[PDB]
C-alpha cells in the first residue's frame, strides 16, 4: 500500500529489544520473587520464593516443602500444556490478529 | 514474474498497477514509486546548540541528494544534504548524525532501536539504544539476599483531570451575524444542536470529574493548631494561612509552574 | 506509620526504634520534591499538554474562519455585498458546509479528548481512593515500592499525588533453609526465614535484617526431616525448661 | 490550499497516534530498570523455565 | 478529504482503545508480574501465584 | 451521508464509553462478588464484605 | 465421624485443637453452634514437673 503518502515502519523498540525486556522481567522475577518490582533485587530460592506465594493465598509453607517435587512436575506439565495448546489452536490469538 | 502470454498489465491487491510487458521485448518490469517519504529534523534545544541533524524517512541514502534539492539554499542546505556523518537504518537516512558503536539510554527517538544525542568538539551521535545496565543476580538454591535498611522515597505522579468547558454557538460559528447564511443553515437541519449538546455534554463531564476526583470526602477535616506529628513535617503540603490563598508551598509552585485562552 | 509498616510486611518496632531516622527521611524526600518541582519546568507535562491541545484546537477552529472552502471570499458580508442573491447563496452555502466540518471535526475531536481525560479523571480518582483514604497492595500502583501513604495536592486541571513508600535499601547475603531439624521434626517459621552467616542459624522477618533466636514460638512443627529438601540440622531453644525448673 | 489547515491537523492527530502506540509498548515493557539475566546453570528445585 | 477524515477518526477511536488495553497490560504486568495479586480473577482463574 | 457519519462516529465513542463501564462492572463482579476486596471505595463505602 | 481437628481453610491438613491452635473469648453460652471437645493443654505432660 506505499503507493498514496502511506508510510508505516517506525518501530521505536525492535522486537528484540522487547524480548530482552521479557528476558530481564522473567530473570528478576525467578532470581528475586516481587523484590526487583519495588527496589534492590534481593536473591532468594525458588522453592522458598514458591513457599512465600503459597503464604500469600493463604496455605502454610510445609505443603510446598513436603510436596515440591509433585508441585514442580505439575508446572511443567501445565507449561508444556500451553505450548502444545498454542501450537495446536489458531485462534488463540485472535486479538492480536484482529 | 512470469506474464502469461496475453497478459499485459499487473496489479496488486489494491488494484493499483506494478508491472507491465514492454512492448519491444517480451520481458516484464516492475513499478514502484521511487522517493515519497518525509524530512524530519533532530536538535537539541536552541540552548546549548544550533547545529541539527536531517532525517529523510524510507529512503536510500543514495537518493537523498536529489530529493528536493539543486534549488534550496545551497550553501547552509548542501551541508545537511550531503558529505559526511551519512547513517542509514531502518528508520531512513541521517544526515549530520555521526554513528556511535557505543550504546546509550535514548534521548531523541528516531526508530528501529536507533537514538540521537548532543553528547560528544561536541557533535550529534547517532547510538543503539540500551534497554539498561546489565545485572546479574548471585542466585543460589541456599542462599538469601535480606535488607539490613531501608528508604522513604517520596515520588510526584501527575494526572490531568478536567479541561477547559469551552462552548461555540453552533450558528454564530458558522454564519457572524448574518440573516441570510442563517436561513441557509437552517436547511440542514439539527446540526447545530447536536454539536452544542456536545459541547455540553463534554463540560458536565468535566465537572463530573472534578467532583469525583476530589469531593470524596464528607467532612472538612482540619489539623490540629499544634503540629506535633512525632518529627513527621507537613508545611510542604498542608496550607499556608499566611498567603491569602490557603494553599500549600507545593500547591503554590504548581500553581505558578503551569501557564489567552478568552483572545 | 507503624500500623502503614504493619501492612508492608515490617514490624512496629523497628519503626518505634528509627521513628527519627524516618521522619528525617520523610522531611528530606518533601523538600527534595519541592526542589525538584521548582527546578524543573517538564514536571508537570501532563498538564500543559493538556492545556495546550485545546488551546491549539480552539485556535485552529478559529483560524478556520479566514478559508474561502473554494468560495470567492471568506466574509459573508463581502460576498453579500459584492454578489446577487442568487449566487451569493451558492457561495454562502459553500462557506456554511465549509464551517460545519470545520465545527464538527472541532467537536469531534474534543469528544475524543473528553473520553481521554475522563478516563484519565477515574484512573486519579481510583488512586485518591485506594492511594490516599488506605494503603494499596498493588505493585507500583501508588508510586514505585512498598505503598506507606499518599498525599493529594491540586494543580490546575489535574492532581498531583505525593506517593511516599518503603524501599529496602541495603542488602546483605546470609545462607537459608527452607526448614531446621531438631528432634527429627521439621521446623519451619510461623512469619519470618530462616537465615545464617558463617557460623549460626537465625529466623528473621523477610523485608529486615532483625535476626533472632529459632525458639520453638518462631517456628512451628509439620512431620519428619526425610520428606524436606534442604532441611538443614539446628537447635530449636525451647523456654519451657529454664522456666520450669528454676 | 484554501481548505485551511485539514491536512495539518490529520497529520498531528496520525503523528500523536504513532507517539501514542510508542509510549504504550515503553509502559508495558520498560517498567524495569535494570537487565538482569538467569544464571547459567538452571537449578531450580525441579521447576523448568526453558 | 471526507475519507481522509474519517479514517482518522476511526484510527483516533482505535488508538483510545488500543491504549486502554495497554494500560491493562501495564497495571497486569505491575501486579501479576512484579508481584502477587489478591485481586480475583485478574491474574488468570484461581488464587494466584 | 454526513448526518450518517456523525450518528456513527457518536455511537462508536458511547460504544467505548459503554465498554469502559462494563469492563469497570465486570471487575467489580470479579473482585467484589467471586471475592472480598481490599481496595478502598471500590466494592462500596466502608470496610467491604 | 468421631474425632475433631483445626485445618487450614485452603488446605486439609487436620491438627489436634490445643491452647495455641485456639484463642478463648468469654464463656460458650451465647455462640449459636458451638460443639463440646477437649483443648489439650501443650504443658500438661510437664505436670509431672
Amino acid at each position: 500500500q506505499k503507493f498514496n503518502g502511506l508510510t508505516v515502519l517506525p518501530p521505536l523498540l525492535t522486537d528484540e529489544m522487547i524480548a530482552q525486556y521479557t528476558s530481564a522481567l522473567l530473570a528478576g522475577t525467578i532470581t528475586s520473587g516481587w523484590t526487583f518490582g519495588a527496589g534492590a533485587a534481593l536473591q532468594i530460592p525458588f522453592a522458598m520464593q514458591m513457599a512465600y506465594r503459597f503464604n500469600g493465598i493463604g496455605v502454610t509453607q510445609n505443603v510446598l516443602y513436603e510436596n515440591q517435587k509433585l508441585i514442580a512436575n505439575q508446572f511443567n506439565s501445565a507449561i508444556g500444556k500451553i505450548q502444545d495448546s498454542l501450537s495446536s489452536t489458531a485462534s488463540a490469538l485472535g486479538k492480536l490478529q484482529d | 514474474k512470469k506474464f502469461l502470454p496475453f497478459q499485459q498489465f499487473g496489479r496488486d491487491i489494491a488494484d493499483t498497477t506494478d508491472a507491465v510487458r514492454d512492448p519491444q521485448t517480451l520481458e516484464i518490469l516492475d513499478i514502484t514509486p521511487c522517493s515519497f517519504g518525509g524530512v524530519s529534523v533532530i536538535t537539541p534545544g536552541t540552548n546549548t546548540s544550533n547545529q541539527v541533524a536531517v532525517l529523510y524517512q524510507d529512503v536510500n541514502c543514495t537518493e537523498v541528494p536529489v530529493a528536493i534539492h539543486a534549488d534550496q539554499l545551497t550553501p547552509t542546505w548542501r551541508v545537511y544534504s550531503t558529505g559526511s556523518n551519512v547513517f542509514q537504518t531502518r528508520a531512513g537516512c541521517l544526515i549530520g548524525a555521526e554513528h556511535v558503536n557505543n550504546s546509550y539510554e535514548c534521548d531523541i527517538p528516531i526508530g528501529a532501536g536507533i537514538c540521537a544525542s548532543y553528547q560528544t568538539s561536541q557533535s550529534i551521535i547517532a547510538y543503539t539504544m540500551s534497554l539498561g545496565a546489565e545485572n546479574s543476580v548471585a542466585y543460589s538454591n541456599n542462599s538469601i539476599a535480606i535488607p539490613t535498611n531501608f528508604t522513604i522515597s517520596v515520588t510526584t505522579e501527575i494526572l490531568p483531570v478536567s479541561m477547559t468547558k469551552t462552548s461555540v454557538d453552533c450558528t454564530m460559528y458558522i454564519c457572524g451575524d448574518s440573516t441570510e447564511c442563517s436561513n441557509l443553515l437552517l436547511q440542514y437541519g439539527s446540526f447545530c444542536t447536536q454539536l452544542n449538546r456536545a459541547l455540553t455534554g463534554i463540560a458536565v463531564e468535566q465537572d463530573k470529574n472534578t467532583q469525583e476526583v476530589f469531593a470524596q470526602v464528607k467532612q472538612i477535616y482540619k489539623t490540629p493548631p499544634i503540629k506535633d506529628f512525632g518529627g513527621f513535617n507537613f508545611s510542604q503540603i498542608l496550607p499556608d494561612p499566611s498567603k491569602p490563598s490557603k494553599r500549600s508551598f507545593i500547591e503554590d509552585l504548581l500553581f505558578n509552574k503551569v501557564t489567552l485562552i478568552c483572545a | 506509620m507503624a500500623y502503614r509498616f504493619n501492612g508492608i510486611g515490617v514490624t512496629q518496632n523497628v519503626l518505634y526504634e528509627n521513628q527519627k531516622l524516618i521522619a528525617n527521611q520523610f522531611n528530606s524526600a518533601i523538600g527534595k520534591i519541592q526542589d525538584s518541582l521548582s527546578s524543573t519546568a517538564s514536571a508537570l507535562g501532563k498538564l500543559q499538554d493538556v492545556v495546550n491541545q485545546n488551546a491549539q484546537a480552539l485556535n485552529t477552529l478559529v483560524k478556520q474562519l479566514s478559508s474561502n472552502f473554494g468560495a470567492i471570499s471568506s466574509v459573508l458580508n463581502d460576498i453579500l455585498s459584492r454578489l446577487d442573491p442568487p449566487e451569493a447563496e451558492v457561495q454562502i452555502d459553500r462557506l456554511i458546509t465549509g464551517r460545519l466540518q470545520s465545527l464538527q471535526t472541532y467537536v469531534t475531536q474534543q469528544l475524543i479528548r473528553a473520553a481521554e481525560i475522563r478516563a484519565s479523571a477515574n484512573l486519579a480518582a481510583t488512586k485518591m481512593s485506594e492511594c490516599v483514604l488506605g494503603q494499596s497492595k498493588r505493585v507500583d500502583f501508588c508510586g514505585k515500592g512498598y505503598h506507606l501513604m499518599s498525599f493529594p495536592q491540586s494543580a490546575p486541571h489535574g492532581v498531583v499525588f505525593l506517593h511516599v513508600t518503603y524501599v529496602p535499601a541495603q542488602e546483605k547475603n546470609f545462607t537459608t533453609a527452607p526448614a531446621i531439624c531438631h528432634d527429627g521434626k521439621a521446623h519451619f517459621p510461623r512469619e519470618g526465614v530462616f537465615v545464617s552467616n558463617g557460623t549460626h542459624w537465625f529466623v528473621t522477618q523477610r523485608n529486615f535484617y532483625e535476626p533472632q533466636i529459632i525458639t520453638t514460638d518462631n517456628t512451628f512443627v509439620s512431620g519428619n526431616c526425610d520428606v524436606v529438601i534442604g532441611i538443614v540440622n539446628n537447635t530449636v531453644y525451647d523456654p519451657l525448661q529454664p522456666e520450669l525448673d528454676s
